RNA sequence: CAGCCGUUGACCCCGAGGUCCCCUAAUGGGAUAUCCUGCCGGGUUUCCGGCUCCCGGUUUAUAACUGGGUGGGAACCCCCCGAACGGAAACAUCUUAGUAGGGGGAGGAAAAGAAAUCAAUUGAGAUCCCCUGAGUAGGGGCGACCGAAAGGGGGACAGCCCAAACUAAACCUGCCGAUGAUAAGUCGGUGGGGAUGUGGUGUUACGACCUCUAGCCUGAGGUUGACCUCGGCUUUCCUA
RNA sequence: GAGGUAGAGUACCAUCCCCUGGUUUGGGGGUGGGAAGUUAGGGGACACGUGCCUCUAAGGCUAAAUAUGUCCCGAGACCGAU
RNA sequence: CCGCAGCCUGGCGUUGUCCCUCGGGCGUUUAUGCGUAGAGUAGGUGGGAGGGGUCGAACCUGUCCUUUCGGGGGCAGGGGACCCGAAAGUGAAACACCACCCAUGGACGCUCGAGGGACUAACCUCUCGAAAGAGAGGAACAACGUCAGGUGGGCGGUUCGGC
């Protein structure tokens, strides 16, 4: 695809899923894509979740771009199918975001340095 | 407002443009009519009232550009109406791409249309086509309407928005 | 001619039914045959149901199977394509003319319908048709000719939904059973669709609408002058 | 009081063509370019500028007021069997 | 008398990437200037008698390039600090600082030509392939659309005076 610039390990994102599913009780996480976008534009993001299989492209293309400046981190995962069913629900889901990481804070934040030092060798 | 951003990255110029290309090329290779399970830019079609609940469908169409397939006279005429090159055909692509696209599917109805891109050789849009017949919409208070006659084949006598403008008002 | 039905209510007329061959848009398949001819499932003697292009479901991801756009109709209506004849005493621009006619598609009416409208001393207030405005404006070898609008006067005069900001699964829908007057709705199980956006409020200009802040302002209850929950009300649907 | 929303190849422009009075001024289409988008735009007879005035498209949908005789009642300065 | 097909050429769009010589430029990067009178390189107009000055100068001594070898311009060390005048000439003066123009060369990202070349990914031609998809040759050409010009009894309407 276009839409991502750095490629993220499997490893990496596996830790993502773990890490969003504990917040289903505890932290405050943002599903479907207009409760995500508005956040991102308010700045309230902590985090955000951008789908490797969209279609097509353009449907979330926007949201690196927006969160640049924002200077707000995103992370990518292959199967968005699944995300729907890690954000509890019963179909797929492309887009969802994280104001507070709840539980997961340090699992988050290691993510955080996980991308951010990729970032760094990803030029 | 995702449909805001939509077309914030392509508004009237991007380097998406190049992937398009790309997508340009395979639909060729497509039928030149076919059905899209999810329409491609919602900032359209959700602003023609497509709701993505199950009862509407989504259809890519292409067309030949030039001038009208019109032929010359061959009896005897005055000079006025049997020139042939500058003719065009008089109701707009954007409205003819319903016309072929609403022939389909005649058990639906059309309402709306658009093109997403463009070469020298074809045009392709993209049309909102509705079932009425579908036991869902047939309860919808918001679209009670389509419950009568009188609301089918319209785009064939040009009640849809394209030939309201073909119409020019 | 001959015979019967009729006072056990005929024939007739009204309504409700029942039958209702073949081709035919004819659609199991085929047709220079108003005819022949298969495949499933049903009971079964006679026989009965289903079999182009689509929409949404069953089952494998191409196999069949569940459930619902075609043609005609006197004129009329809408929309695309689009003539010559003549006239100019000739004729080529023009006009005759978007009519004759072609194609598509409806209904009992259609179309259109809520101004990016006008006009002009700061006014009116959807559309349509009728009478005027008016052969006025304006167009054209300035030739035949074509030809408005605004306003006024009449008729009925109805005006509501969507996208966005903003709520965010609070959503719609198949079947079965119960209930419900069989309706709608609700209920229990079910199947589908849906964050790539359902449903909730709302769409208008010297602004409108939404959110937040502050202040004033409802019958019961509670909460901290203030707030909230349950009242009437608006819209919609359903027909016994 | 503060903040936010308010429809794109759409407007618009050049060119060719079509038609309508629309004429250096209208609408439609083809072709090529091509915006702004609320602190937006358009319109107010050639163009441009300036002020003043009024509307908000590029999606819907809509009661009635009129078009007609395949047909059915009624009437008639309509004809009497070429 | 003319009109329309078709044809030829060219422009625009479907039109991509590397270039390549030269001529143009676009927004930039920079650096180079003696008709005579005179301390002397006044190229021509501006604000400007102050500008440089451990917020580093005058002096002479060489390495170096150039030029009407006239002469000026760029090098650090030797030198730790000095010169132009509001004063003398020039139809037009300050190598007092900073600007504009002409004029010489190279380069940067972009554009156009005289053009030329190359490639393939568009696209075209063909084949294989049930489909999906694959392979082979040309090629940003061709072909199409559109526009213009040249040709155009191939087709269409017409007139072919009057006495």
């Amino acid at each position: 695809p276009s839409y991502v610039k750095f490629e993220v390990p499997q490893e990496l994102a596996d830790k993502v899923l773990e890490a969003v599913k504990k917040a289903k009780d505890s932290g405050k996480i943002k599903k479907g894509t207009n409760e995500t976008t508005k956040a991102v534009e308010r700045s309230q993001a902590k985090l955000v979740v951008i789908a490797e299989d969209v279609q097509p492209e353009e449907i979330v293309a926007h949201l690196p771009l927006l969160c640049e400046e924002k200077k707000i981190p995103y992370v990518y995962v292959p199967s968005k199918k699944s995300l729907g069913e890690a954000c509890g629900l019963q179909v797929a889901a492309a887009s969802v975001a994280l104001m507070d990481p709840g539980e997961a804070k340090d699992l988050v934040d290691e993510i955080v340095k996980r991308v951010n030092e990729i970032k760094g060798k990803s030029s | 407002s995702m449909y805001h951003y939509i077309e914030q990255t392509w508004q009237n110029k991007d380097w998406r443009r190049s992937i398009l290309r790309k997508r340009l090329i395979e639909w060729r290779r497509q039928p030149a009519i076919t059905r899209i399970d999810r329409p491609t830019r919602l900032n359209r079609a959700r602003a023609l009232g497509y709701k993505a609940k199950q009862g509407f469908v989504m259809v890519r169409v292409r067309v030949r550009r030039g001038g009208l397939n019109k032929p010359r006279p061959n009896s005897g005429r005055r000079p006025k109406r049997m020139g042939v090159y500058g003719y065009g055909p008089s109701k707009g692509y954007r409205w003819i791409a319903e016309e072929r696209a609403a022939r389909k599917f005649p058990n639906l109805e059309v309402l709306g249309s658009y093109y997403v891109a463009e070469d020298g050789m074809y045009k392709y849009y993209e049309v909102i086509m509705v079932d009425y017949s579908h036991p869902v919409i047939r309860s919808d208070p918001e679209l009670k309407w389509l419950q009568d006659s009188v609301n089918r084949k319209r785009v064939f006598r040009g009640l849809t928005s394209a030939g309201q403008k073909s119409r020019g008002l």
